[PDB]
């Protein structure tokens, strides 16, 4: 099946062909490949056999914008093998500090003089999350953040999906920067689009961090973020904007504090 | 002699199972010529049998002169649609399933459809004036297309011969003698792959200063 | 009224298609909270707001062809089993099951809405139809409702630990209108009464039909033609423009406007139109067809005749 | 009365639907401050006030999608446990856990109201229900009350530290009415007596059942039909129009008006109507059903029979 798969989909410039081949392609008209590709993911990404939906696997696929130069595909190699498992607790801290400018997010330690030179060059650069509480909103909070973030840092195009098969990108499939296949309902509740053009990505990062940094103030505990409650924090903020202060006040009561600090005001 | 520029705008999402990959089935970004020819001319020229039975229910009849649904009828009427170039497109991936009609239940798939926000461009060529329909249906879901169509007048066509790059799609099965393909780029598709771009040697029509249409193409001319 | 229309229909189902379309123009009104979903969200698409060359885009709800055609289809099969023209029992000679190899090849459903078994036979759907669109924007036209499911003991906890049942769902609001054209090709008079039956007799759509999704199908005109007329999208874009987006108007004013936009559109497209049933000719067609569907004897005669026409088609031209 | 109605029903549950709807037309009167909420506010929606005449928009309370079927369902399950036909102790052969695996898949709740959790498939509810609307506007039909929770020493401070326990909640007023049709498909005669039993024997609905939300269900008609009659919104808008909104009428005058608007609407529906139990025939039938539900021998016999029918259905067509 594989030898026919290259003869169907690979071309090197100047290989001989006749149009007496397309006669056979019609005559044949009158897969095990994706199982082999999944077997490579089990082998080289170290994802589970036979039990995998219960690890809540979300894949972000980083397509190029149009063309990469030889140095930038090598730079994306250093990304996909070296990316940090993101923690939203310090991403909030470095954004509430720095007075809400999302350009601050550029400066955080996102990685873990090339070190990955034996690894394959990433033509389809995929990055993937794992979480250890078992719910969906908890599964989606880090992928949704990463899928907005990486296009803002690197100019790449993201699809975030549970799907092992991607949408393959091409010259006007590229007409959006991000797609998010089937996010938890906190996303639809915020009314942020599931597909974003490149101008919208900083509005999206602002709304997403503003609701994360507001959920983590009240309806959270310092070692346990309780993202299971994020849909209620979104629904009250969207209903009427003064609920931002209702959430502030919930924070104060948890914290056993009767009054805000001058900064929090 | 006559040439018609047809712009196709999608009025509901269009699905064709062009390639299939696990649970997801997807629609190629070019409408194949033979699909458009039956969408324009089935019932008006090619016969449209409601039922099929036996091998004729599973075997195509594109270029079989014994079977009724043949595109060769169009060769005779002297018409040829080319395949369709995508001008603006978007995709929706939407799931579909089989229904639980019974009170008790114990399959399903994802369609990558071309969406309502989309427009495609094709060209028809004829020996005679043609009453082309302002609505057609395509694909797995018999999905509506608005066709807005203009005849290219003789004040804007010219005829010539030499080497030219066809920026339009083209079907290699319909390629005659007195045209030869020097270089090509292809889009892989049932029932046959198309060229998305090609360099040809032969006769052509400069229908505007930035597109070239191969002259003398007709259904199955290589075959 | 209907006695004059008996002139338009074919006398028996033909082998090859003809170009005799009877088009049903409808406004589908939500009455309680339908759920037109795939993939866990309400279906939408971006569209131009109305036909006059707008800069203005609008995300409107889409009810896919599947989501409306199957509730009409299954409500026809139930009626045929009530009449005893088909049966659910496997040992009976008139069994039909909805899709599989055991799907019939002769009953009215199989011939009007189609089947594909494989080498053992296939048949094209004679009812052509389109995906329907919300007249207004999505943001004006939906709401999300929480839902929980406790222990019967009144309580989210059992053995002192919480039950994981709380989630949002997105629901359409109880007056949002979906302009639709349903179109039937090469039909007999009795086939037209069966299909028009489904359009008026079925009332629940989308997910969760057991608890939600009631709709009122207001039929607004019938148009006989030499080919297919406009799309659902084109009717919705015309109707939005005839109102200028001032959508908060009563249902009967919206039905009375839908008749006038339909006639304005039909004049512009080049297909020849044999008949145009609108206004007081439609309201008499609807009452005299309701009187068939309320009478045991005439409906058992009329749908029985559909059966014969369709069994005759099956042995003469179909899959035998 | 019931001795004639026995003919209308089917002898056992079928695997596919066969028409055979029974429609329970109700007015639900509030008696004591119901709370019908999702998302922390009373569910409310903008609708046209009435069908033909009073065609202005109006916001009405919504007794949302589940709030008028879980009370019924759980009160019937309690009866199945009182009669000993089902049990709630683990390590019993007749267990039925609500909203889990270990739901019985054989009892009348599992068959009439459905199941979907775990292995061994899912079952569609044969009871069809809808969201109901207040006949009056939200502004005439609710009030906000404040709730405190002082410390047991009788004051809202416990060490001079205040107690943060004062909020307010909105409650629907007494004597406000919610028109409804709940519908039963393919029941046996005992299955009809069970479902009708739930409608007459239930008394509490909203949030905070433990303190609030008593209601008085007046069954105003029972209609036997091949398929679904008018929407819940449509009965409400018809009833509002029949009064012109002069809604401050005693509950008997309101129930007698609802019986007459319901009969007017039924004559405009494309449905064969086999039997229409209203007025003196209904207040005889309700009395004959009260005579079942007050007698242990009749009731144990009748619901034991249903148990067998539903268990038979389970092993022949359902999960066994």
């Amino acid at each position: 099946i594989f030898e026919d798969y290259l003869d169907r989909y690979l071309e090197i410039q100047g290989w001989e062909s006749d149009h007496q081949a397309f006669i056979q392609e019609l005559e044949n008209y009158v897969s095990k490949i994706w199982s082999l590709e999944m077997l490579l993911r089990q082998a080289f990404w170290s994802v589970p056999s036979g039990k995998f939906e219960d690890q809540q696997p979300i894949f972000i696929y980083l397509y190029p914008a149009y063309v990469y130069a030889p140095q930038v595909v090598e730079a994306i190699r250093e990304l996909v093998y070296g990316i940090a498992s993101v923690n939203l607790w310090d991403v909030r801290k470095h954004w509430v500090n720095n007075k809400m400018d999302l350009t601050s997010l550029k400066s955080l330690p996102w990685l873990n003089q090339l070190k990955y030179t034996k690894e394959d060059l990433p033509f389809l650069a995929t990055v993937y999350t794992t979480t250890r509480e078992k719910t969906d909103t908890d599964a989606w909070v880090k992928p949704a953040f990463l899928a907005l973030l990486l296009p803002y840092l690197l100019g790449v195009k993201a699809i975030a999906t549970r799907s092992m098969v991607p949408l393959y990108r091409s010259d006007q499939d590229f007409r959006e920067s991000i797609h998010l296949d089937g996010v938890a309902g906190f996303w639809s509740l915020l009314g942020i689009p599931t597909d974003l053009r490149v101008e919208d990505i900083t509005p999206a990062l602002n709304k997403l961090l503003a609701i994360y940094t507001l959920h983590l103030a009240a309806r959270s505990s310092p070692p346990k973020a309780r993202w299971q409650d994020l849909p209620k924090t979104v629904q009250e903020v969207m209903t009427d904007v003064l609920n931002v202060f209702a959430l502030a006040e919930q924070g104060l009561r948890r914290e056993k504090r009767d009054r805000p600090y001058e900064s929090e005001v | 002699t006559k040439i018609y520029r047809c712009k196709l705008t999608l009025h509901d999402n269009v699905f064709f199972a062009s390639r299939e990959m696990g649970i997801l089935y997807e629609t190629e970004k070019y409408f194949h010529n033979w699909a458009l020819s039956y969408a324009f001319f089935k019932g008006t020229i090619i016969p449209h049998p409601y039922g099929l039975v036996g091998q004729n229910a599973q075997t195509p009849a594109y270029l079989d002169r014994d079977r009724e649904q043949n595109l060769l009828h169009l060769n005779d009427s002297g018409i040829y649609v080319f395949p369709a170039q995508p001008i603006h497109w978007s995709y929706q991936i939407n799931t579909f399933k089989a229904a639980q009609s019974a009170y008790y239940g114990r399959n399903y798939g994802r369609a990558k459809e071309l969406a309502v926000g989309s427009e495609f461009l094709t060209y028809i060529v004829s020996q005679k004036e043609l009453d082309l329909p302002v609505w057609i249906r395509l694909g797995k879901w018999s999905s509506k297309i608005r066709v807005e169509v203009e005849a290219i007048a003789p004040d804007q066509i010219k005829t010539a011969s030499g080497v030219y790059v066809c920026n339009h799609p083209l079907n290699p099965l319909d390629c005659p003698a007195n045209q030869q393909i020097l270089l090509y780029n292809r889009v892989v598709m049932p029932p046959s792959s198309l060229f998305s771009q090609s360099q040809l040697q032969g006769d052509y029509w400069q229908i505007d200063r930035n597109t070239f249409l191969p002259q003398g193409f007709h259904y199955g001319a290589t075959t | 009224m209907l006695d004059s229309l008996k002139s338009q229909f074919q006398p028996s189902f033909p082998r090859l298609a003809s170009g005799h379309y009877v088009h049903f123009l409808m406004l589908r009104h939500s009455q309680s909270f339908p759920v037109f979903q795939t993939d866990g969200v309400l279906n939408t698409t971006r569209t131009q707001a109305g036909l006059l060359e707008k800069t203005d885009q609008l995300s409107r709800l889409v009810m896919f062809k599947r989501k409306q055609t199957t509730p009409e289809r299954l409500a026809g099969r139930e009626l045929l089993r009530n009449l005893g023209l088909t049966s659910a029992d496997k040992s009976a000679k008139n069994l039909c099951e909805y899709n599989g190899e055991g799907s019939c090849k002769q009953c009215p459903d199989c011939i009007l809405y189609g089947f594909a078994i494989g080498d053992s036979g296939s048949e094209r759907s004679k009812v052509y139809s389109d995906s329907a669109f919300s007249l207004g924007a999505y943001e004006q036209s939906h709401r999300s409702f929480t839902f929980n499911a406790p222990f019967e003991g009144g309580t989210m906890s059992e053995a002192g630990v919480m039950r994981s049942a709380i989630n949002e769902l997105d629901h359409i609001l109880p007056e949002v209108t979906f302009p639709t054209v349903e179109s039937l090709r090469d039909a007999t008079y009795e086939g037209f009464i069966y299909v028009l039956g489904n359009l008026l007799r079925t009332k629940r759509y989308g997910a969760q039909e057991s608890r939600t999704g009631t709709m009122k199908n207001h039929l607004v005109g019938i148009v006989f033609a030499d080919g297919e007329i406009f799309s659902n999208l084109h009717l919705t874009q015309a109707l939005y423009d005839q109102m200028g987006g001032e959508l908060n108007k009563p249902i009967s004013e919206l039905c009375e406007t839908a008749a006038t936009v339909a006639q304005d559109l039909l004049n512009k497209e080049p297909v020849r139109k044999s008949e145009l049933i609108f206004g007081a000719h439609l309201d008499t067609l609807l009452q005299e067809v309701n009187d068939i569907y309320q009478n045991d004897a005439e409906l058992t005669k009329l749908l029985g005749s559909l059966y014969q026409q369709t069994q005759d088609y099956a042995t003469e031209f179909g899959a035998l």
